[PDB]
């Protein structure tokens, strides 16, 4: 499963909605710029060295999902059960998070 | 016993000691509309208020004890930029003596200097981690006492917080000037607000300094989350002190639908700046007045008002069925025309029978003047309901601890900074 991963490496997004599911995959560098992520499952999927600004996070379920050495600015975490062990070494600035989902504290 | 006492008046400020100090204004210095006599300074040059004293009573002795008090109100921190930036508010230090008032990242402080720019500091120290604070952003009483033989203390809100000795130190002068600005902030859009400033050329105790705190109080108004005045016609979200996580929720419109508290409460972070708990989750309270005759939207003590309920951007009214199981009955939202004989009326709570002040607290009262009783909430089947018992005023009656007859009003404000 490992050896099947995808990668993309570095992607720019300017104002585009985002409903989808994905699967063993790493987006890495990327830099999302006011994008809404509504109704996406993530299986196995990580984002790391990424940007996300004035983002909008609503019915996001995810397994083995995680958010490394990212940066968010002024998103909004809707209705999401990314909880806060998914972001490893990450850097939050005026992120709000609303209506978590019910979930165990650690990876399941 | 009060040297200097900065007033508000017509368009002006003034002092209500007999000593007359010039009073001098920036023409960028603000004033609330509602309660003109707080101030509010930004982070300009022109933002200067300067006060100048008499020769016979500027500070020049060695073993003078002296006590000042205030009322600030010091915004939330945002970002990085404000770390380590300590930054000045009030001076009277002149040639490296004096006394000064400074503000740093969740830090209050008070600074003696002597002649011999020996330096004391005594320090009041609030988290920004906390998921509800008592601190950021919210109105604050702090009086400081010097005495110069024993110590010099802190007191917030009429309590101790810090003391630390200053017999060491040696003649303190002052200035003949004192200075209100924001001094040494690198931060521009950073202001405070002040109110009511005080002078005593003697030493302060608790006794005292209690009283003082209790008649600014202004105990007779109601207040909000943020200390000021609570208004008529203004959205306000709704919390519980003891249960603080949960926000005032509908279900069903009518009376088959009840209002309860639903949970948990969402965060705002910002990664080693602010980890708080969403405020603006919920629905509004609008006030009405019924019965108030006066002009002001300003809420007084024991008004009897109305209260509506903002459903889907709509205006709903606060009333319950008198007539049906038990004391703690069910409140709801209903159509506002449709409320017939249904108990609407509400009292609005500040004081107590003896008068001392508490948090805001409403007493559902119905068309002939009986008390439903205060409003709060009670578990059933595992859903926390609104309810109006008159429990609470049995616990008032026996003097014991009510358990969630009080509330807090929060409306938005641009000290908070949080997204709606
Ligand atoms: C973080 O937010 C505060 C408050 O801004 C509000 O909340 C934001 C999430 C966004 O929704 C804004 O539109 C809101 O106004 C920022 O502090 C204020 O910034 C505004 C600039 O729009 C400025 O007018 C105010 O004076 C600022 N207040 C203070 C006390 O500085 C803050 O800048 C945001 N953080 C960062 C890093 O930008
Ligand atoms: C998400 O939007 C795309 C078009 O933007 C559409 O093809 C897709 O069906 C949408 N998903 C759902 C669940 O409607
Ligand atoms: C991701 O973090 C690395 C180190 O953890 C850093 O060198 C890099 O600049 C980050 N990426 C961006 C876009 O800043």
């Amino acid at each position: 499963y490992a050896s099947r991963t995808k990668v993309f490496p570095g992607e720019r997004v300017e104002h585009v909605t985002f409903n989808f599911t994905l699967e063993n995959q790493i987006h890495r560098g990327g830099q999302y710029f006011n994008d809404k992520f509504i109704g996406l499952r993530l299986k196995s999927v990580s984002f790391e060295d990424s940007l996300f600004e004035e983002c909008y996070f609503e019915d996001v379920t995810s397994s083995n999902t995680f958010f490394r050495n990212c940066t968010f600015i002024n998103t909004v975490f809707y209705n999401t059960d990314l909880f806060e062990y998914k972001f490893v070494n990450s850097r939050l600035i005026n992120s709000t998070f609303l209506h978590n989902k019910e979930g165990c504290p650690l990876d399941v | 016993t009060s040297i200097l006492s900065i007033v508000y008046k017509k368009d002006d400020l003034i002092d209500l000691s007999r000593y007359g100090a010039k009073i001098n204004i920036g023409d960028r210095v603000y004033y609330d509309s509602i309660d003109k006599n707080q101030i509010k300074l930004i982070n300009l040059e022109s933002s200067t208020i300067e006060v100048i004293l008499k020769n016979a009573i500027v500070y020049n002795s060695m073993y003078e004890n002296f006590s000042t008090s205030f009322w600030i109100k010091i915004p939330k921190y945002f970002s990085k930029i404000n770390l380590n930036n300590e930054y000045t508010i009030i001076n009277c230090i002149e040639n490296n003596s004096g006394w000064k008032v400074s503000l740093n990242y969740g830090e209050i402080i008070w600074t003696l200097q002597d002649n011999k720019q020996n330096i004391q500091r005594v320090v009041f120290k609030y988290s920004q981690m906390v998921n509800i604070s008592d601190y950021i952003n919210r109105w604050i009483f702090v009086t400081i006492t010097n005495n110069r033989l024993t110590k010099s203390k802190i007191y917030i809100n009429g309590r101790l917080i810090d003391q630390k000795p200053i017999s060491n130190l040696g003649n303190i002068h002052a200035s003949n000037k004192i200075m209100f600005k924001l001094d040494g902030c690198r931060d521009p859009r950073r202001y405070i607000m002040i109110k009511y400033f005080n002078l005593f050329d003697k030493e302060l105790n608790e006794k005292e300094i209690k009283d003082l705190y209790d008649s600014q109080s202004n105990s007779g108004i109601l207040k909000d989350f943020w200390g000021n005045y609570l208004q008529y016609d203004k959205p306000y979200y709704m919390l519980n002190l003891f249960d603080p996580n949960k926000y005032v929720d509908v279900n069903n419109i009518g009376i088959r639908g009840y209002m309860y508290l639903k949970g948990p409460r969402g965060s705002v972070v910002t990664t080693n700046i602010y980890l708080n708990s969403t405020l603006y989750e919920g629905t509004k309270f609008i006030i009405k007045k019924y019965a108030s005759g006066n002009e002001d939207n300003i809420v007084r003590n024991n008004d009897r008002v109305y209260i509506n309920v903002v459903v889907k951007n709509k205006e709903y009214r606060l009333a319950t069925n008198a007539s049906q199981a038990g004391v703690e009955k069910i409140l709801s939202a209903l159509e506002i025309p449709d409320v017939g004989n249904l108990s609407q009326v509400v009292v609005m709570k500040s004081k107590d029978d003896q008068g001392i002040r508490n948090k805001c607290k409403m007493n559902l009262q119905d068309n002939n003047g009986n008390d439903i009783g205060f409003i709060g909430f009670h578990l059933y089947d595992n859903i926390a309901k609104l309810v109006a018992s008159n429990w609470y005023n049995r616990q008032v009656g026996k003097a014991s601890r009510t358990f969630g007859c009080s509330w807090e009003f929060i409306p938005v404000d641009d000290g908070w900074g949080e997204s709606s």
